[PDB]
RNA sequence: GAUCCUCGGCGCCAGUGAGGUCCAUUUACUCUCGCUCUACCUGCAAAGGUGGCGGUCGCGUGCCUCGUCUCGCGGCUGUAUAGA
Protein backbone atom coordinates (compact mmCIF):
# COMPACT_ATOMS: atom_id res chain seq x y z
CA UNK A 1 0.00 0.00 0.00
CA UNK A 2 3.11 2.94 -0.80
CA UNK A 3 2.02 4.40 -3.78
CA UNK A 4 -2.28 4.59 -2.43
CA UNK A 5 -0.82 7.46 -0.19
CA UNK A 6 -0.18 11.00 -0.51
CA UNK A 7 2.85 12.22 1.30
CA UNK A 8 2.96 15.77 -0.83
CA UNK A 9 -0.32 16.54 1.24
CA UNK A 10 0.64 16.12 4.86
CA UNK A 11 -0.33 17.35 7.54
CA UNK A 12 1.80 17.92 10.72
CA UNK A 13 1.19 18.92 13.78
CA UNK A 14 4.90 20.46 16.17
CA UNK A 15 3.63 20.03 19.95
CA UNK A 16 6.57 20.62 22.47
CA UNK A 17 6.46 21.21 26.02
CA UNK A 18 9.05 21.94 29.34
CA UNK A 19 11.31 18.95 29.53
CA UNK A 20 13.35 19.23 26.78
CA UNK A 21 14.77 15.69 25.79
CA UNK A 22 12.06 13.52 25.09
CA UNK A 23 13.40 9.69 23.93
CA UNK A 24 10.94 7.29 22.90
CA UNK A 25 7.26 6.23 22.14
CA UNK A 26 4.24 4.32 22.66
CA UNK A 27 1.23 3.91 20.58
CA UNK A 28 -1.78 1.90 22.07
CA UNK A 29 -3.89 3.00 19.29
CA UNK A 30 -4.82 5.56 19.81
CA UNK A 31 -3.19 6.34 22.79
CA UNK A 32 0.90 7.96 22.39
CA UNK A 33 3.37 7.49 25.42
CA UNK A 34 6.56 9.53 25.67
CA UNK A 35 9.84 9.47 27.66
CA UNK A 36 11.64 11.97 28.74
CA UNK A 37 15.35 12.25 30.50
CA UNK A 38 13.75 14.51 33.33
CA UNK A 39 12.15 11.35 34.42
CA UNK A 40 8.76 11.09 32.59
CA UNK A 41 6.53 8.36 30.98
CA UNK A 42 3.51 10.57 29.79
CA UNK A 43 0.46 9.16 28.65
CA UNK A 44 -0.95 11.64 25.82
CA UNK A 45 -3.70 12.14 23.92
CA UNK A 46 -4.74 12.58 20.47
CA UNK A 47 -7.68 10.57 18.72
CA UNK A 48 -10.19 13.04 17.51
CA UNK A 49 -9.67 14.15 13.95
CA UNK A 50 -12.32 16.65 12.72
CA UNK A 51 -6.56 19.04 18.91
CA UNK A 52 -6.17 17.20 22.09
CA UNK A 53 -2.69 17.57 24.13
CA UNK A 54 -1.90 14.90 27.37
CA UNK A 55 -3.28 13.33 30.50
CA UNK A 56 -0.96 11.75 33.09
CA UNK A 57 2.29 10.77 33.57
CA UNK A 58 5.30 8.96 35.84
CA UNK A 59 8.25 9.87 37.66
CA UNK A 60 11.79 8.69 37.62
CA UNK A 61 12.26 8.30 41.18
CA UNK A 62 15.99 8.68 42.93
CA UNK A 63 14.62 6.24 45.60
CA UNK A 64 17.06 4.26 48.29
CA UNK A 65 15.59 0.74 48.61
CA UNK A 66 16.92 -2.21 47.25
CA UNK A 67 15.06 -4.81 44.90
CA UNK A 68 12.01 -3.20 45.65
CA UNK A 69 9.51 -4.04 42.71
CA UNK A 70 7.14 -0.93 43.49
CA UNK A 71 5.76 2.15 41.74
CA UNK A 72 9.29 3.81 42.78
CA UNK A 73 12.22 3.47 40.30
CA UNK A 74 16.21 4.12 40.44
CA UNK A 75 16.32 6.59 37.16
CA UNK A 76 15.08 8.04 34.20
CA UNK A 77 13.50 5.51 31.94
CA UNK A 78 15.07 5.14 28.29
CA UNK A 79 12.35 3.27 25.80
CA UNK A 80 8.76 2.04 26.21
CA UNK A 81 6.60 0.29 24.35
CA UNK A 82 2.33 -0.41 24.95
CA UNK A 83 0.32 -3.33 24.76
CA UNK A 84 -1.56 -4.33 21.59
CA UNK A 85 -4.44 -5.20 24.20
CA UNK A 86 -4.48 -1.75 25.91
CA UNK A 87 -3.74 -3.35 29.48
CA UNK A 88 -0.07 -3.32 30.08
CA UNK A 89 2.21 -0.82 30.43
CA UNK A 90 6.26 -1.69 30.50
CA UNK A 91 9.37 0.44 30.34
CA UNK A 92 12.91 -0.33 31.34
CA UNK A 93 16.24 1.70 31.48
CA UNK A 94 19.65 2.64 33.21
CA UNK A 95 17.72 2.18 36.13
CA UNK A 96 18.78 -1.44 35.03
CA UNK A 97 14.61 -2.49 35.38
CA UNK A 98 11.69 -2.98 33.51
CA UNK A 99 7.98 -1.72 35.32
CA UNK A 100 4.97 -3.21 33.76
CA UNK A 101 1.36 -2.21 35.43
CA UNK A 102 -1.90 -0.82 34.85
CA UNK A 103 -2.09 1.36 31.76
CA UNK A 104 -5.02 3.84 32.79
CA UNK A 105 -4.38 5.10 36.75
CA UNK A 106 -0.27 4.34 35.42
CA UNK A 107 1.00 2.95 38.88
CA UNK A 108 4.15 0.31 38.42
CA UNK A 109 3.39 -2.90 40.27
CA UNK A 110 6.31 -5.36 38.81
CA UNK A 111 9.97 -4.06 38.52
CA UNK A 112 11.73 -7.06 36.91
CA UNK A 113 15.73 -6.59 37.80
CA UNK A 114 16.65 -9.44 35.55
CA UNK A 115 18.82 -7.59 33.26
CA UNK A 116 22.44 -6.14 34.88
CA UNK A 117 23.51 -2.64 32.75
CA UNK A 118 20.52 -1.36 31.24
CA UNK A 119 17.49 -2.50 28.90
CA UNK A 120 17.83 -0.37 25.96
CA UNK A 121 15.13 -1.91 23.42
CA UNK A 122 12.11 -3.69 24.31
CA UNK A 123 9.44 -5.08 21.81
CA UNK A 124 6.34 -7.21 21.73
CA UNK A 125 4.57 -10.51 20.04
CA UNK A 126 1.32 -9.34 18.19
CA UNK A 127 -1.64 -10.19 20.24
CA UNK A 128 -0.34 -12.13 22.79
CA UNK A 129 2.14 -10.22 25.56
CA UNK A 130 4.67 -12.55 25.17
CA UNK A 131 7.58 -9.78 25.57
CA UNK A 132 11.19 -9.22 24.43
CA UNK A 133 13.40 -7.43 26.54
CA UNK A 134 16.98 -6.17 25.24
CA UNK A 135 19.62 -5.18 26.91
CA UNK A 136 22.87 -3.67 27.68
CA UNK A 137 24.30 -6.91 28.82
CA UNK A 138 24.50 -7.76 25.22
CA UNK A 139 21.68 -10.19 26.03
CA UNK A 140 18.11 -10.71 25.27
CA UNK A 141 15.04 -11.88 27.16
CA UNK A 142 11.92 -13.03 26.79
CA UNK A 143 9.09 -12.84 29.29
CA UNK A 144 5.86 -14.27 29.77
CA UNK A 145 3.56 -11.29 30.54
CA UNK A 146 0.04 -13.30 31.07
CA UNK A 147 1.95 -14.70 34.60
CA UNK A 148 4.21 -11.34 34.17
CA UNK A 149 7.10 -13.97 34.88
CA UNK A 150 10.35 -14.86 33.48
CA UNK A 151 10.66 -17.13 30.71
CA UNK A 152 13.99 -17.27 29.05
CA UNK A 153 17.50 -15.42 28.07
CA UNK A 154 19.17 -15.91 25.01
CA UNK A 155 23.07 -15.45 23.45
CA UNK A 156 24.91 -14.75 20.80
CA UNK A 157 25.56 -10.96 20.87
CA UNK A 158 29.15 -10.05 20.04
CA UNK A 159 28.45 -6.68 21.29
CA UNK A 160 26.47 -4.38 23.63
CA UNK A 161 22.74 -4.69 22.24
CA UNK A 162 21.23 -1.93 20.62
CA UNK A 163 17.39 -2.39 19.15
CA UNK A 164 14.63 -5.38 19.03
CA UNK A 165 11.64 -5.54 16.44
CA UNK A 166 9.54 -8.76 16.55
CA UNK A 167 5.89 -9.81 14.85
CA UNK A 168 3.04 -11.53 15.82
CA UNK A 169 5.55 -15.35 15.17
CA UNK A 170 7.86 -16.53 18.03
CA UNK A 171 11.21 -14.61 16.37
CA UNK A 172 12.97 -11.76 16.68
CA UNK A 173 15.52 -9.37 14.73
CA UNK A 174 17.94 -7.47 16.77
CA UNK A 175 21.09 -5.39 16.21
CA UNK A 176 24.44 -5.57 17.96
CA UNK A 177 25.70 -1.91 18.67
CA UNK A 178 28.88 -1.84 16.50
CA UNK A 179 29.40 -6.26 15.23
CA UNK A 180 27.70 -4.72 12.37
CA UNK A 181 25.40 -7.56 12.69
CA UNK A 182 21.71 -8.08 12.88
CA UNK A 183 20.83 -11.34 14.77
CA UNK A 184 17.60 -13.50 13.81
CA UNK A 185 16.18 -15.17 16.97
CA UNK A 186 14.25 -18.24 16.64
CA UNK A 187 13.14 -17.75 20.39
CA UNK A 188 11.50 -21.89 21.05
CA UNK A 189 14.70 -23.80 19.71
CA UNK A 190 16.68 -20.78 21.36
CA UNK A 191 18.49 -20.93 18.05
CA UNK A 192 19.57 -17.78 16.40
CA UNK A 193 20.38 -17.04 12.45
CA UNK A 194 23.12 -13.99 11.77
CA UNK A 195 22.77 -11.64 9.18
CA UNK A 196 26.39 -9.75 9.11
CA UNK A 197 27.01 -6.45 7.17
CA UNK A 198 30.19 -4.86 6.00
CA UNK A 199 28.55 -2.17 3.82
CA UNK A 200 31.87 -1.76 1.06
CA UNK A 201 31.99 8.04 2.14
CA UNK A 202 32.35 5.81 5.54
CA UNK A 203 31.64 2.53 5.89
CA UNK A 204 29.49 0.94 8.81
CA UNK A 205 30.80 2.02 12.12
CA UNK A 206 27.81 0.79 13.95
CA UNK A 207 24.30 -0.31 12.87
CA UNK A 208 21.51 2.03 14.90
CA UNK A 209 17.55 1.28 14.30
CA UNK A 210 16.11 -1.76 12.96
CA UNK A 211 12.94 -2.40 11.81
CA UNK A 212 10.78 -6.42 10.38
CA UNK A 213 9.04 -5.46 7.72
CA UNK A 214 7.01 -8.95 7.40
CA UNK A 215 7.82 -12.38 8.63
CA UNK A 216 10.50 -13.20 5.22
CA UNK A 217 12.60 -9.87 5.36
CA UNK A 218 13.55 -6.65 7.28
CA UNK A 219 15.59 -3.23 7.33
CA UNK A 220 18.81 -2.39 9.47
CA UNK A 221 20.02 1.19 9.31
CA UNK A 222 23.50 1.87 10.16
CA UNK A 223 25.43 5.06 11.01
CA UNK A 224 27.48 5.77 8.03
CA UNK A 225 24.06 6.28 5.85
CA UNK A 226 23.81 2.72 4.20
CA UNK A 227 19.98 1.59 4.54
CA UNK A 228 19.97 -2.40 4.04
CA UNK A 229 17.08 -4.97 3.64
CA UNK A 230 18.00 -8.54 4.56
CA UNK A 231 16.32 -11.74 3.46
CA UNK A 232 15.72 -14.48 6.14
CA UNK A 233 16.49 -16.62 2.81
CA UNK A 234 20.02 -15.11 2.45
CA UNK A 235 23.09 -14.23 3.98
CA UNK A 236 23.89 -11.50 1.78
CA UNK A 237 21.94 -7.87 1.94
CA UNK A 238 18.53 -7.90 -0.21
CA UNK A 239 20.14 -3.74 -0.59
CA UNK A 240 22.22 -1.47 0.34
CA UNK A 241 21.41 2.29 -0.60
CA UNK A 242 23.77 4.74 0.40
CA UNK A 243 24.37 8.67 2.33
CA UNK A 244 20.50 8.11 3.27
CA UNK A 245 20.50 11.63 5.17
CA UNK A 246 22.91 13.61 2.76
CA UNK A 247 26.48 14.39 4.37
CA UNK A 248 27.08 17.42 7.44
CA UNK A 249 36.44 16.12 4.76
CA UNK A 250 32.66 15.75 5.87
CA UNK A 251 30.33 12.32 6.27
CA UNK A 252 27.25 10.95 5.92
CA UNK A 253 24.78 11.70 8.54
CA UNK A 254 23.88 8.41 10.07
CA UNK A 255 19.64 6.74 10.57
CA UNK A 256 18.41 7.61 14.09
CA UNK A 257 15.26 6.84 13.97
CA UNK A 258 13.75 4.00 11.87
CA UNK A 259 10.51 2.30 11.81
CA UNK A 260 7.91 0.11 8.97
CA UNK A 261 4.91 -0.58 8.78
CA UNK A 262 4.12 -4.59 9.21
CA UNK A 263 2.98 -6.48 6.27
CA UNK A 264 3.22 -3.14 4.24
CA UNK A 265 5.86 -1.82 1.95
CA UNK A 266 6.27 1.38 3.72
CA UNK A 267 10.04 2.53 5.48
CA UNK A 268 9.78 5.16 8.15
CA UNK A 269 13.98 6.49 8.63
CA UNK A 270 14.99 9.76 10.63
CA UNK A 271 18.30 11.12 11.15
CA UNK A 272 19.31 15.18 12.22
CA UNK A 273 19.17 16.28 8.47
CA UNK A 274 15.97 17.74 9.71
CA UNK A 275 13.80 15.89 7.70
CA UNK A 276 11.95 12.29 7.77
CA UNK A 277 12.73 9.93 5.23
CA UNK A 278 9.84 7.60 4.03
CA UNK A 279 11.35 4.93 1.86
CA UNK A 280 9.26 1.80 -0.11
CA UNK A 281 10.26 -1.74 -1.01
CA UNK A 282 9.72 -1.79 -4.70
CA UNK A 283 7.67 -4.02 -6.97
CA UNK A 284 9.96 -6.66 -7.31
CA UNK A 285 9.77 -6.83 -3.60
CA UNK A 286 13.76 -7.32 -3.70
CA UNK A 287 14.78 -3.36 -4.47
CA UNK A 288 14.01 -0.36 -3.08
CA UNK A 289 13.17 2.71 -4.41
CA UNK A 290 12.37 6.66 -2.90
CA UNK A 291 8.99 7.01 -2.00
CA UNK A 292 10.25 10.16 -0.50
CA UNK A 293 11.17 13.02 1.75
CA UNK A 294 9.01 14.86 4.36
CA UNK A 295 11.47 18.67 11.76
CA UNK A 296 13.94 20.56 13.58
CA UNK A 297 15.98 18.55 16.20
CA UNK A 298 17.44 15.25 15.72
CA UNK A 299 14.73 12.38 15.36
CA UNK A 300 15.11 9.41 18.82
CA UNK A 301 11.63 7.40 18.15
CA UNK A 302 9.23 7.44 15.98
CA UNK A 303 5.61 5.48 15.45
CA UNK A 304 2.63 4.16 13.81
CA UNK A 305 -1.11 4.42 12.61
CA UNK A 306 -3.62 3.65 10.33
CA UNK A 307 -6.95 4.68 9.32
CA UNK A 308 -7.30 1.17 9.98
CA UNK A 309 -11.30 1.37 9.42
CA UNK A 310 -13.88 -0.16 6.00
CA UNK A 311 -11.67 2.66 4.31
CA UNK A 312 -7.89 2.03 5.61
CA UNK A 313 -7.01 5.69 4.05
CA UNK A 314 -4.71 7.98 5.62
CA UNK A 315 -1.84 7.06 7.93
CA UNK A 316 -0.63 9.24 11.15
CA UNK A 317 2.75 9.18 12.50
CA UNK A 318 4.54 10.84 15.16
CA UNK A 319 8.36 11.58 15.35
CA UNK A 320 9.79 12.23 19.12
CA UNK A 321 12.68 14.49 18.26
CA UNK A 322 15.09 15.94 20.84
CA UNK A 323 17.95 17.60 21.42
CA UNK A 324 20.62 15.00 22.05
CA UNK A 325 20.64 11.39 20.96
CA UNK A 326 18.53 8.98 22.62
CA UNK A 327 21.32 6.91 25.08
CA UNK A 328 23.46 9.05 25.66
CA UNK A 329 24.10 12.76 24.87
CA UNK A 330 27.07 12.58 22.28
CA UNK A 331 25.98 15.12 20.06
CA UNK A 332 24.29 18.02 21.55
CA UNK A 333 21.96 20.60 19.58
CA UNK A 334 20.15 23.86 19.82
CA UNK A 335 17.07 22.61 18.15
CA UNK A 336 14.32 20.23 18.70
CA UNK A 337 12.53 20.05 22.23
CA UNK A 338 10.27 17.62 24.11
CA UNK A 339 8.25 17.57 20.72
CA UNK A 340 6.10 15.36 18.75
CA UNK A 341 5.75 15.93 15.08
CA UNK A 342 2.43 14.50 13.97
CA UNK A 343 2.15 14.73 10.33
CA UNK A 344 -0.61 12.65 8.70
CA UNK A 345 -0.90 11.27 5.18
CA UNK A 346 -3.84 11.33 3.59
CA UNK A 347 -5.76 9.38 1.24
CA UNK B 1 47.75 19.58 10.63
CA UNK B 2 46.17 15.60 9.64
CA UNK B 3 49.40 14.43 8.36
CA UNK B 4 48.94 11.23 10.07
CA UNK B 5 45.10 10.93 8.79
CA UNK B 6 43.58 7.79 8.74
CA UNK B 7 41.72 6.08 5.74
CA UNK B 8 37.61 5.12 6.30
CA UNK B 9 38.47 2.09 4.66
CA UNK B 10 38.20 0.07 7.18
CA UNK B 11 41.97 1.22 9.16
CA UNK B 12 39.74 3.71 11.18
CA UNK B 13 37.33 1.06 11.93
CA UNK B 14 39.97 -1.51 13.30
CA UNK B 15 41.17 1.49 15.20
CA UNK B 16 37.90 2.21 16.72
CA UNK B 17 36.95 -1.67 17.32
CA UNK B 18 40.82 -2.18 19.37
CA UNK B 19 39.97 1.05 21.06
CA UNK B 20 36.35 -0.72 22.00
CA UNK B 21 38.25 -3.52 22.80
CA UNK B 22 40.74 -1.94 25.05
CA UNK B 23 38.17 -0.48 26.56
CA UNK B 24 36.65 -3.75 27.72
CA UNK B 25 39.98 -4.73 28.85
CA UNK B 26 40.63 -1.20 30.95
CA UNK B 27 43.52 -0.39 28.83
CA UNK B 28 42.29 2.93 28.22
CA UNK B 29 43.04 6.42 28.66
CA UNK B 30 40.54 8.81 27.17
CA UNK B 31 40.11 12.31 26.71
CA UNK B 32 43.06 14.88 26.04
CA UNK B 33 44.06 15.32 28.81
CA UNK B 34 44.24 11.63 30.80
CA UNK B 35 45.66 10.74 27.05
CA UNK B 36 48.63 13.57 27.88
CA UNK B 37 48.94 12.08 31.07
CA UNK B 38 49.63 8.95 30.00
CA UNK B 39 52.06 10.29 27.07
CA UNK B 40 54.00 12.39 29.36
CA UNK B 41 54.38 9.49 31.92
CA UNK B 42 55.36 7.04 29.24
CA UNK B 43 52.32 4.18 29.81
CA UNK B 44 50.81 4.58 26.30
CA UNK B 45 51.49 1.87 23.34
CA UNK B 46 49.24 3.69 20.71
CA UNK B 47 47.69 7.00 20.46
CA UNK B 48 44.27 8.29 17.93
CA UNK B 49 43.05 11.53 17.78
CA UNK B 50 39.78 13.04 16.22
CA UNK B 51 39.94 15.40 13.79
CA UNK B 52 36.61 16.10 13.78
CA UNK B 53 37.84 18.58 16.57
CA UNK B 54 35.96 22.07 15.88
CA UNK B 55 39.35 24.00 16.97
CA UNK B 56 41.74 21.29 16.40
CA UNK B 57 43.94 23.16 18.08
CA UNK B 58 43.16 21.79 21.57
CA UNK B 59 44.71 18.49 20.16
CA UNK B 60 47.54 19.40 18.37
CA UNK B 61 50.08 19.67 21.55
CA UNK B 62 49.74 15.90 22.18
CA UNK B 63 51.33 14.73 18.68
CA UNK B 64 54.70 16.53 20.40
CA UNK B 65 55.01 14.48 23.25
CA UNK B 66 53.92 11.51 21.16
CA UNK B 67 57.18 12.54 19.33
CA UNK B 68 59.63 12.96 22.27
CA UNK B 69 58.26 9.78 23.90
CA UNK B 70 58.31 7.93 20.45
CA UNK B 71 54.93 6.43 20.44
CA UNK B 72 52.69 5.99 17.39
CA UNK B 73 49.84 8.42 16.35
CA UNK B 74 46.70 8.79 14.41
CA UNK B 75 43.87 10.69 13.63
CA UNK B 76 40.10 9.36 13.15
CA UNK B 77 37.76 11.68 11.60
CA UNK B 78 34.44 11.42 14.36
CA UNK B 79 35.21 12.15 17.54
CA UNK B 80 31.75 10.81 17.76
CA UNK B 81 32.41 7.44 16.59
CA UNK B 82 35.64 8.11 18.70
CA UNK B 83 33.44 8.59 21.90
CA UNK B 84 30.88 5.46 21.53
CA UNK B 85 33.63 3.77 20.14
CA UNK B 86 34.78 4.13 23.78
CA UNK B 87 31.32 3.62 25.44
CA UNK B 88 31.32 7.68 27.06
CA UNK B 89 28.23 9.12 25.87
CA UNK B 90 29.91 12.06 24.81
CA UNK B 91 32.58 12.94 22.78
CA UNK B 92 36.35 12.07 23.12
CA UNK B 93 38.24 13.82 21.39
CA UNK B 94 41.65 12.41 21.86
CA UNK B 95 42.70 8.85 23.19
CA UNK B 96 45.33 6.69 24.58
CA UNK B 97 45.41 2.79 24.79
CA UNK B 98 48.19 0.92 26.96
CA UNK B 99 49.33 -2.62 27.13
CA UNK B 100 50.96 -5.07 29.71
CA UNK B 101 53.11 -7.96 29.54
CA UNK B 102 50.93 -11.04 27.90
CA UNK B 103 47.80 -10.39 25.84
CA UNK B 104 46.22 -10.79 22.42
CA UNK B 105 45.53 -7.27 23.11
CA UNK B 106 49.30 -5.98 22.93
CA UNK B 107 49.22 -8.21 20.11
CA UNK B 108 46.40 -6.36 18.13
CA UNK B 109 48.21 -3.20 19.61
CA UNK B 110 51.35 -4.34 18.16
CA UNK B 111 49.83 -4.86 14.35
CA UNK B 112 47.64 -1.97 14.59
CA UNK B 113 50.89 0.46 15.00
CA UNK B 114 52.45 -1.47 12.47
CA UNK B 115 49.77 -0.50 10.13
CA UNK B 116 50.50 3.34 11.82
CA UNK B 117 54.42 3.09 10.97
CA UNK B 118 52.60 2.27 7.55
CA UNK B 119 50.74 5.12 7.30
CA UNK B 120 53.87 7.73 8.87
C1' G C 1 78.11 43.32 53.79
C1' A C 2 76.57 40.15 58.71
C1' U C 3 72.78 35.35 58.04
C1' C C 4 69.57 32.68 61.05
C1' C C 5 66.14 32.45 65.09
C1' U C 6 62.40 35.02 68.16
C1' C C 7 58.57 38.69 68.59
C1' G C 8 55.11 42.08 65.50
C1' G C 9 51.82 44.00 61.82
C1' C C 10 49.89 43.55 56.79
C1' G C 11 47.94 40.20 53.38
C1' C C 12 46.82 34.08 52.15
C1' C C 13 46.52 28.28 51.75
C1' A C 14 48.86 15.33 45.46
C1' G C 15 46.44 11.94 42.68
C1' U C 16 42.15 9.74 40.35
C1' G C 17 38.79 9.35 36.19
C1' A C 18 32.33 8.87 35.19
C1' G C 19 29.37 10.27 37.25
C1' G C 20 26.28 14.43 38.92
C1' U C 21 21.37 18.38 40.08
C1' C C 22 15.59 18.87 41.85
C1' C C 23 11.40 16.16 43.97
C1' A C 24 3.08 13.39 45.45
C1' U C 25 1.22 14.32 39.52
C1' U C 26 2.66 20.17 38.85
C1' U C 27 2.31 22.32 33.80
C1' A C 28 8.54 27.83 31.74
C1' C C 29 8.82 31.93 29.12
C1' U C 30 7.41 35.33 25.53
C1' C C 31 4.69 36.67 21.02
C1' U C 32 0.32 36.32 17.75
C1' C C 33 -4.51 34.17 16.18
C1' G C 34 -9.90 31.98 17.90
C1' C C 35 -13.04 32.64 22.03
C1' U C 36 -20.25 29.56 23.58
C1' C C 37 -24.19 32.94 25.29
C1' U C 38 -27.21 37.52 24.33
C1' A C 39 -30.31 41.66 26.17
C1' C C 40 -33.42 44.30 30.27
C1' C C 41 -31.70 45.32 34.23
C1' U C 42 -31.54 45.46 41.04
C1' G C 43 -26.98 47.86 37.89
C1' C C 44 -20.61 53.50 38.61
C1' A C 45 -17.37 49.29 38.30
C1' A C 46 -18.60 44.03 39.91
C1' A C 47 -22.23 40.56 41.68
C1' G C 48 -27.79 38.46 41.49
C1' G C 49 -33.77 38.31 39.33
C1' U C 50 -35.86 37.89 34.28
C1' G C 51 -36.49 37.53 28.91
C1' G C 52 -34.55 36.03 23.01
C1' C C 53 -31.23 31.45 20.85
C1' G C 54 -31.48 27.49 23.93
C1' G C 55 -30.91 22.42 26.16
C1' U C 56 -33.38 18.31 29.09
C1' C C 57 -37.84 15.80 31.29
C1' G C 58 -44.09 16.01 32.04
C1' C C 59 -48.14 16.84 28.93
C1' G C 60 -51.44 18.56 24.18
C1' U C 61 -50.58 16.60 20.24
C1' G C 62 -50.16 19.14 15.11
C1' C C 63 -48.49 14.65 10.87
C1' C C 64 -52.41 14.11 3.00
C1' U C 65 -46.46 9.94 6.39
C1' C C 66 -50.05 9.88 13.06
C1' G C 67 -42.84 7.01 13.68
C1' U C 68 -39.83 11.70 11.60
C1' C C 69 -40.39 16.70 10.81
C1' U C 70 -43.61 22.80 11.88
C1' C C 71 -44.75 23.81 17.56
C1' G C 72 -46.20 25.21 22.78
C1' C C 73 -46.66 25.47 28.04
C1' G C 74 -45.35 23.50 32.85
C1' G C 75 -40.33 21.30 37.14
C1' C C 76 -34.65 23.22 35.70
C1' U C 77 -30.24 25.70 33.74
C1' G C 78 -26.79 26.43 29.40
C1' U C 79 -21.57 22.78 26.58
C1' A C 80 -19.37 23.57 21.39
C1' U C 81 -14.08 21.23 17.31
C1' A C 82 -13.11 23.69 20.91
C1' G C 83 -8.13 25.90 21.59
C1' A C 84 -4.23 26.67 17.24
Amino acid sequence: LASELAFDKATYTQFRWNSGTVTSVAVCPPYAYTTTKDGYLTKWKLQDLPRPERICFAKADARKANDKTYQGHLKAPLVVKASQDGKFVVTGGADKRLVVYNAADLKPIKAFTQHRDAVTGLAFRRGTNQLYSCSKDRTVKVWSLDELAYVETLFGHQDEILDIDALGQERCVSVGARDRTARYWKVPEESQLVFRGGGEAAHEGSMDRVAMIDDDMFVTGSDNGDLALWSIQRKKPLHVIARAHGLEAPQPRGITALRTLPYSDLIFSGSWDGCIRVWRLSEDKRKLEAVGILVRGIVNDIALFERGERGRDGLCVVVVTGKEMRFGRWKYMKEGRCGAVIFEVPK
Amino acid sequence: AAWPKAEDPALVQELLDCVQQASHYRQLKKGANETTKSVNRGTSELVILAADTQPLSIVLHIPLICEEKNVPYVYVPSKVALGRACGVSRAVIAVSLTSNEASDLNSKIRALRDKVERLA
